[PDB]
């Protein structure tokens, strides 16, 4: 600080910059069959 | 690991097994860097990390908003500023 | 042939279990990322929170927000300044009586050699006013002194 | 030897799903506690 003044670099124009974000508030809601996944329509598969 | 060294280190097992650790894509000096000059960006001009102001006045302007008038803070600069550095003492001397 | 389906079902439940379990820390994640939608719904869009780098990097303005497939998007509009001078400022000025006053939200610098009040983000500059001033009743050391101010 | 080594990978493959999944939450873990760290720079280093 010389005198008591400190050197700053103040602003003397500007703009409006846009930035863009995407935040995931949803996913697929996937569902599964699982005795028809796991066995599809097989009789011993679905006994087993 | 390679480097003929007599102890069997356990990272040697686990690399040689296929567990390895790999190094960060920023090493941790590099981080080190960047909270340093988070620091000093606060206690030297533009203060770009401290409100634009010099960090003892931060400090002041910050007990004041807790309700501390501003002549005592004002008058208790230097014991302020000790007790700052007391404060960041106690928290190094607290790692042993 | 029950051996050998019975090999199938293990192998089949032991991927539903994986995909279940990947499904449910995925879902974990994404009702942490909505809840962090909302609250910048809440205080970017609706309002602007006291808070510095929440809605976006830099100096936020304003935000708004669009629907997007599975989600939000949000639109952080910022201040950004063009161009810069390089100023001498004072952070605080003991005036008067020995009062010392701090600038409010700028800074106090000397244009056409006396005491005058700028903005922090864009140099223009004001007269000293209460508008513009923080009052103590005992200046700072190292406050420029200026007892000719008010 | 072939179904003496399907009972080894059966077991290393299952202790291998484990320490994923064990993995994924831990990293989850610390997403979030990068994101409030990053909170308490942007709102207590930063700022205040
Ligand atoms: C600010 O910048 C814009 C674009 O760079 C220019 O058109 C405008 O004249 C400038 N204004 C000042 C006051 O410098």
């Amino acid at each position: 600080s010389v005198g008591g003044l400190y050197e700053i670099k103040i602003p003397t124009n500007f703009t409006i910059v846009g930035q863009e974000e995407f935040i995931q508030t949803n996913s697929p809601k996937v569902t599964i069959d699982c005795s028809l996944f796991v066995c599809s329509n097989y009789a011993a598969c679905h006994d087993l | 690991c390679t480097g003929g060294s007599e102890i069997r280190d356990l990272l040697c097992v686990q690399s040689f097994n296929g567990i390895k650790v790999l190094p960060p894509i920023l090493s941790e000096s590099q981080i080190s860097g960047y909270t340093t000059a988070a620091t000093v960006a606060a206690m030297f001009p533009p203060w770009s990390a401290a409100a634009g102001i010099p960090f003892s006045l931060n400090v002041q302007y910050r007990i004041n908003g807790l309700g501390v008038t501003m002549d005592v803070l004002n008058k208790n600069q230097k014991l302020i500023a000790t007790a700052f550095n007391n404060a960041l003492l106690s928290i190094q001397n607290g790692f042993s | 042939a029950q051996v050998q389906i019975d090999r199938l079902i293990n192998g089949r439940l032991t991927a539903l279990n994986a995909y279940v379990s990947q499904q449910l820390s995925d879902i974990s994640l994404v009702k942490f990322g909505a809840a962090l939608a909302m609250e910048k719904v809440n205080e970017c869009v609706k309002s602007q929170s006291p808070r510095i780098n929440f809605c976006g990097n830099g100096n936020h303005i304003l935000s708004l927000v669009q629907n997007a497939p599975y989600g939000l998007l949000f639109m952080h509009f910022s201040y950004k300044p063009i161009s810069f001078k390089t100023v001498l400022v004072s952070p605080g000025l003991c005036i008067s009586g020995d009062v010392g006053i701090a600038p409010k939200q700028g800074y106090f610098i000397k244009h056409n050699d006396h005491w005058m009040f700028t903005g922090s983000s864009y140099y223009y500059p004001e007269p000293i006013s209460d508008k513009n001033v923080v009052f103590m009743n005992t200046c700072s050391v190292n406050f420029t002194k200026a007892p000719l101010v008010y």
